[PDB]
């Protein structure tokens, strides 16, 4: 019974860097991929990117790669999303999720407006 | 990138009835398609790992199938609680493209 | 230089043929005889290349052909704007690369 | 600067700029197993060099010949061959004609040598 | 596609002038280039040709002992250095694309894109 | 119009089978033959090259198999041939301070052995494990007496695996598949060229593959043909599972001279109490590991089937039991405690699973008959810690109307262990000469 908590702040609208740090409990990182999924209001889901727990290697959605960093620290059982140059289109619910082929665990996505 | 779409945007449905939908991909996916159920305000609930395999806690009401580019989702009967949207996800490549569709009303 | 008759003209709506004459080594040996046109005050424009080829942007009223040591450009459907000077040019070989002919001033 | 086979996958007209990269890596009990591998590498090297010799390309990485290209080997224009294909793709496309082309190259060189020998005897 | 010419104007006989041509809207390095000149009362005359790489140059006999053609692909620039200018060299000089192509390209024995030229006067 | 132009140094290749040589940075895995390795490897990424690999048709596997066996045999060439030992033995049970599991496991034997001089004999008393001794009722013989001569492994030569790098000869290259989730038998969109492989440790085991590489994202299921129940399935884990093995008894090793400069090593006695050898895995890690394996199996065996794990069905101890070398000792551990479960889609401390182990001194390797090795006893107490990196599974046959599939541990064919490290490598031959049309004509005179 894995639980995920996004812990995101509200942000400055015209320009800032988004930072969401997701806490993980009820399991660990070495056997799984971790990542972020976004859902703008009125829209379906899109993947932002992910990180491999054991190695720290990442992959990102080609559309925003120049603006996105994903990193992790297993010491605190946390991983986080960093997005630069936020501008309107970046308003969305940001979800934390655990991947094992499928996305098995989801958190309570946080609405962050821009 | 692999694009995919769902067939209906929505379905009209009775509670006491069987409803089905589909998901179609532009590229071959070797059964690596997952399905989810989403209620407003909440993260999607995983239903299926592979088109034919249920996750834990998911009732037998849900089933699915498909290979290659052509996939389906079946709900044998609905509870009022099943009137939700559905998503399909491919995990055969990195743009983890989701489809969008089938709100059931 | 290649021989190219001066002052070849015709009425609007008619066709005109502007010939070019070289030698066996210039025209007789190679199928590379291009045609250019020049409005006064402007750099020349390519109208025909190789012998019968036409670049994009040039209408089909312009067409060339060759026989023996001569070549020609014909213009059908002469328009009000077809009053450019015309020149023939050919690839002569490795020792001499290009030879231009004299000009023809077309009028309508 | 790419390493060995770095240009594989690039177009033919790009890959041709790295011919020395690949050329220099050619030629660079249980002892018997190792010697057999070394001897074999030498034999293969020498056989390629022998063909270049026979065809009159002995000192070159790029060699022009007098054998016309047949449209039946590949009815494809230069833009497609040099800009939209890799050498691996090309090799598959014409693998069926390899021995025809090689036979023609040998015959052409033999004729050329006889002609040179006679011109040098003109006095 | 544009070809823009700048350069010197009037010189006295025996002096020197240089011309430059900048160009854009195409890959500069994919094409060979040429200078063509037109005396004020005459037709066109070919003067010089340079390949795409910049290593091969050709000239009309009349200028072999006095003109140099060169290019620098990194700046998309073609240039012509003229020494020992004669009165007979008065002309509008033009830069143009074409007149030659590499062995891996389609033949291009014509000029297509022309700049508008520059007037060189020797008096 | 166009002419043939000949080019040399063209970056193309063909699949090929050639002889590879070893390289490395006493031990059985002698590095005496191997070429010292380069300070560093190079790897060339090949952009836009998609290539097809087949791990089940890979001659690098066969060469490694031949080389490993060859090194094994070479290491025994200068060692003592224990032929004087194939005599009638007089044996009784060890009953002194034995626990409940160690019942009849050790026998105390006495025999008339040769010595340095041919006219002399000596009486020797030694302990043997039951598995090495066969009854002829106190009269016994060693198990190898009716099939082979046995050679004592040299006491100073280590059995610890040393990474071996395989290297291609000039004119050849090794292509490496960098794709994650690559199961073999496919196109691989991301490849690179290397001259030498990574170092591969020749770890020898059955059922559970120890100290290999790990998957980075997901557990990978690989097989020649997944629907053919006669084939083995190799499973690569994305996390290690740690296993702690021990031989708890404190042995005293004695030796005798049996000939002119030759000596035999044997267990003299046991200092403390006599306990059974065993291996531990944690329950939590093992249970998580199987859940991951099962989820991946469901890709090939879908429609919510029941996945069951069961014990090996039968055969020689080597196949039914988990065989490995622990500090020079040869263990045969019972894995019935690891493969005893049923999984369905409806599912969910220092507690651990202890696997009892048996020990043998007479070893018959590589499935050969006619050769045998005697493993000298090791003085003291043995402990080793290994990482489980993969599994070998087989599947039961049956009707097609079944809703349940059963998997059991497999192994015994060493080539399948090798395949788990060499699956990403392919050997190709470079073919530098080729032709293409150009506009260049040779000058004619
Ligand atoms: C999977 O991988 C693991 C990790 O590599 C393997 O486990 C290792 O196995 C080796 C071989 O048995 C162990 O090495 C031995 O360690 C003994 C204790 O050493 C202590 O003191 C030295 C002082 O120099 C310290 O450096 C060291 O850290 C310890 O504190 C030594 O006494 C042994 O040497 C004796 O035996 C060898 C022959 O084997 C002789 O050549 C020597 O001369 C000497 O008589 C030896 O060095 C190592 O400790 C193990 N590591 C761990 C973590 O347990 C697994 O075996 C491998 N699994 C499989 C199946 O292969
Ligand atoms: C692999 O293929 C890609 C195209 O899919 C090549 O990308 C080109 O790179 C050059 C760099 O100078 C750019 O100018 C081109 O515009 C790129 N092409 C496209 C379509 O975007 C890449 O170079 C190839 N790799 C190798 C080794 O050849
Ligand atoms: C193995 O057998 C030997 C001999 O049978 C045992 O050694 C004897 O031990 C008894 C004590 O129980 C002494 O009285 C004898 O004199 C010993 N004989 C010799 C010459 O060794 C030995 O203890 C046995 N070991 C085990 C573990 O069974
Ligand atoms: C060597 O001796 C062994 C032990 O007696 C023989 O192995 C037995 O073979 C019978 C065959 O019916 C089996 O039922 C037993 O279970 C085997 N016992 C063991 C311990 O394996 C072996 O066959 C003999 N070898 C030769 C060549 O005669
Ligand atoms: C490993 O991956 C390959 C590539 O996706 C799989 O190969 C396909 O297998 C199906 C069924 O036989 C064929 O219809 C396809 O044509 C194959 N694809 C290609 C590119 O050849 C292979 O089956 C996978 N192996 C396992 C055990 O899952
Ligand atoms: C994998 O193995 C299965 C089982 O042997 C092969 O399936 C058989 O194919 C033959 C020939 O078409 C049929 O006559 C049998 O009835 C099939 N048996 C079953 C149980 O389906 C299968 O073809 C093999 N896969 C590949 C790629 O060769
Ligand atoms: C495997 O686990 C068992 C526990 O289940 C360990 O045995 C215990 O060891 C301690 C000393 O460290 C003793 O005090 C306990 O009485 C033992 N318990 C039992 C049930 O025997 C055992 O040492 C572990 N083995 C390895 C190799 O780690
Ligand atoms: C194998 O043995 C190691 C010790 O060599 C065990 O690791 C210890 O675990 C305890 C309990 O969590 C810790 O207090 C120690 O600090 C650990 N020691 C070290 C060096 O890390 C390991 O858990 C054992 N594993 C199994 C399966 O028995
Ligand atoms: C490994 O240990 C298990 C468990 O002790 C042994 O399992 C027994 O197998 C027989 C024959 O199939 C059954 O009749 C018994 O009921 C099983 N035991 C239990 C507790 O269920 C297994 O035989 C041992 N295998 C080896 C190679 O030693
Ligand atoms: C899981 O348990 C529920 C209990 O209410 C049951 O309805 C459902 O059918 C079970 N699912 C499966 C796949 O057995
Ligand atoms: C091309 O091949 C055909 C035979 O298929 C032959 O008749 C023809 O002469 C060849 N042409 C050239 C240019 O080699
Ligand atoms: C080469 O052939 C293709 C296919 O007919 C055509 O599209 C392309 O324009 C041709 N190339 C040239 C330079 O004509
Ligand atoms: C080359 O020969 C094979 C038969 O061995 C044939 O199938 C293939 O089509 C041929 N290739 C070409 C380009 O004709
Ligand atoms: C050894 O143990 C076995 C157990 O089956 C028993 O039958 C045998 O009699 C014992 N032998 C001795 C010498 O104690
Ligand atoms: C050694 O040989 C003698 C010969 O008389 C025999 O009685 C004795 O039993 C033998 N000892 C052993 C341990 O076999
Ligand atoms: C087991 O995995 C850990 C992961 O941190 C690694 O440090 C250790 O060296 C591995 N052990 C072996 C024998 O490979
Ligand atoms: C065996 O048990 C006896 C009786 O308890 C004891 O005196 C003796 O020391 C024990 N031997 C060993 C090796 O523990
Ligand atoms: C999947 O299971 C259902 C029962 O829930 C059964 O009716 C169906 O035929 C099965 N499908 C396949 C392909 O076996
Ligand atoms: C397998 O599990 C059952 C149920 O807990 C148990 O009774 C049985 O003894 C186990 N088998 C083994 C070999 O441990
Ligand atoms: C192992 O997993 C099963 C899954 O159904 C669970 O019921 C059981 O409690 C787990 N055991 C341990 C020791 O984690
Ligand atoms: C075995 O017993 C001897 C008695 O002299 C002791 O020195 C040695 O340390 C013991 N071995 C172990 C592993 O405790």
């Amino acid at each position: 019974q894995v639980q995920l908590q996004e812990s995101g702040p509200g942000l400055v609208k015209p320009s800032e860097t988004l930072s969401l740090t997701c806490a993980v409990s009820g399991g660990s990182f070495s056997g799984y991929s971790w990542g972020w999924i976004r859902q703008p209001p009125g829209k379906g889901l899109e993947w932002i990117g992910s990180i491999i727990g054991r190695t720290g290697s990442t992959a990102y959605n080609p559309s925003l790669t120049s603006r996105v960093t994903i990193s992790r620290d297993t010491s605190n059982n946390q991983f986080s999303l960093k997005l630069t140059s936020l501008t309107a289109a970046d308003t969305a619910v940001y979800y934390c999720a655990r991947q094992q082929s499928n996305f098995d665990f989801w958190g309570q996505g946080v609405l962050v407006t821009v | 990138d692999i694009q995919m779409t769902q067939s209906p945007s929505s379905l009209s449905a009775s509670v006491g009835d069987t409803v089905t939908t589909t998901c179609r991909a532009s590229q071959d996916i070797s059964n690596d398609l997952a399905w989810y159920q989403q209620k407003p305000g909440k993260a999607p609930k995983p239903l299926l790992y592979y088109a034919s395999n249920l996750e834990s806690g998911v009732p037998s009401m849900f089933s699915g199938s498909g290979s290659g580019t052509d996939f389906t989702l079946t709900i044998s009967s609905l509870q009022p609680e099943d009137f939700a949207s559905y998503f399909c996800q491919q995990y055969n490549s990195y743009p983890r493209t989701f489809g969008q569709g089938t709100k059931v009303e | 230089a290649l021989t190219q008759p001066p002052s070849v003209s015709g009425s609007p709506g008619q066709s005109v043929t502007i010939s070019c004459t070289g030698t066996s080594s210039d025209i007789g040996s190679y199928n590379y005889v291009s045609w250019y046109q020049q409005h006064p005050g402007k750099a020349p424009k390519l109208m025909i290349y190789d012998v019968t080829q036409r670049p994009s942007g040039v209408s089909d009223r312009f067409s060339g052909s060759k026989s023996g040591n001569t070549a020609s450009l014909t213009i059908s459907g002469l328009q009000a704007d077809d009053e450019a000077d015309y020149y023939c040019s050919a690839y002569a070989g490795r020792q001499t690369f290009y030879i231009f002919g004299g000009g023809t001033r077309l009028t309508v | 600067s790419l390493g060995f086979l770095g240009a594989a996958g690039s177009t033919m007209g790009a890959a041709s700029m790295t011919l020395t990269v690949q050329a220099r890596n050619l030629l660079s009990h249980w002892g018997i197993k190792q010697l057999q591998a070394r001897v074999l590498a030498v034999e293969h090297y020498l056989r390629d060099q022998q063909l270049l010799g026979i065809w009159g390309c002995s000192g070159k990485l790029i060699c022009c010949t007098n054998v016309p290209w047949n449209s039946s080997w590949s009815n494809r224009n230069l833009s497609e061959i040099w800009d939209n294909m890799t050498w691996l793709q090309w090799d598959k496309e014409i693998s069926n004609y390899t021995q025809i082309i090689y036979g023609l190259l040998e015959e052409s060189q033999n004729q050329q040598e006889k002609n040179e020998q006679d011109l040098l005897a003109l006095d | 596609v544009q070809l823009v010419e700048t350069g010197g104007g009037l010189v006295q006989p025996g002096g020197s002038l240089k011309l430059s041509c900048r160009a854009s809207g195409y890959t500069f390095s994919s094409f060979a280039m040429s200078w063509v000149r037109q005396a004020p009362g005459k037709g066109l005359e070919w003067v010089s040709l340079i390949n795409d790489r910049g290593g091969l140059t050709f000239y009309v006999d009349s200028v072999k002992g006095r003109f140099t053609i060169s290019r620098d692909n990194s700046k998309n620039t073609l240039s012509l250095q003229m020494h020992s200018l004669r009165d007979g060299d008065t002309a509008v000089y033009y830069c143009a694309t074409g007149g030659m192509s590499s062995a891996l390209q389609s033949s291009k024995y014509y000029f297509d894109f022309w700049g508008q030229g520059a007037l060189v006067t020797v008096s | 119009n166009l002419w043939v132009t000949v080019y040399y140094g063209v970056p193309v290749w063909k699949d090929a089978e050639t002889t590879l040589f070893c390289a490395s940075d006493h031990n059985v895995w002698a590095t005496h033959a191997c070429v010292p390795t380069d300070p560093n490897p190079q790897e060339i990424h090949l952009e836009n090259v998609t290539e097809e690999f087949n791990m089940w048709k890979n001659n690098m596997v066969e060469q490694m198999h031949e080389d490993i066996i060859s090194l094994w045999d070479q290491s025994l060439k200068p060692c003592v041939k224990l032929t004087p030992l194939c005599v009638t033995l007089q044996c009784t049970n060890v009953t002194n301070n034995i626990t409940d599991d160690m019942r009849g496991e050790l026998k105390n034997c006495s025999f008339n052995m040769t010595t340095e001089l041919r006219d002399k004999k000596q009486k020797v008393y030694s302990l043997f494990y039951r598995l090495d001794v066969v009854q002829i009722n106190k009269e016994y013989r060693l198990i190898n007496c009716n099939t082979s001569a046995i050679t004592q492994a040299c006491p100073k030569v280590s059995f610890e695996p040393i990474p071996i790098h395989y290297c291609a000869p000039a004119g050849f290259a090794i292509l490496k598949c960098k794709d994650k989730k690559f199961n073999g038998t496919g196109p691989c969109p991301s490849v690179s060229t290397v001259q030498c492989t990574h170092g591969i440790k020749p770890v020898v085991s059955t059922q559970l593959l120890l100290n290999g590489s790990l998957a980075e994202e997901e557990v990978i299921i690989r097989s020649e043909n997944i629907t053919n129940n006669a084939k083995n399935i190799l499973v690569q884990l994305n996390t290690p599972v740690q296993i702690n093995c021990t031989r708890p008894n404190n042995n005293t090793v004695k030796s005798i001279r049996i000939g002119p400069g030759q000596a035999f090593y044997y267990t003299g006695d046991i200092i403390g109490d006599i306990r059974q050898a065993h291996c531990n895995v944690s329950k939590a890690t093992w249970n998580e590991t199987l859940g991951k394996v099962v989820k991946q199996l469901r890709k090939h065996f879908g429609n919510n089937t029941i996945i069951r794990f069961a014990q090996s069905s039968g055969g020689d101890l080597e196949v039914t039991t988990h065989s490995f070398n622990c500090g020079g000792e040869f263990f045969y551990c019972n894995t019935s405690g690891l493969f005893n479960s049923t999984w369905i889609s409806n599912t969910s401390s220092n507690d651990s699973i202890t696997l009892p182990c048996r020990i043998k001194q007479i070893i018959n390797m590589w499935q050969r008959i006619g050769q045998a090795m005697y493993a000298p006893p090791i003085q003291g107490v043995i402990r080793c810690v290994s990482n489980i990196t993969g599994l070998i599974l087989t599947r039961d046959g049956g009707s097609t109307n079944s809703t349940t599939e059963t998997f059991r541990p497999g192994g015994g064919d060493m080539r399948d262990n090798w395949r788990s490290e060499l699956y990403k490598y392919k050997v190709v031959k470079i073919e530098p000469l080729g032709v293409a049309p150009t506009r260049c004509k040779r000058r004619v005179v």
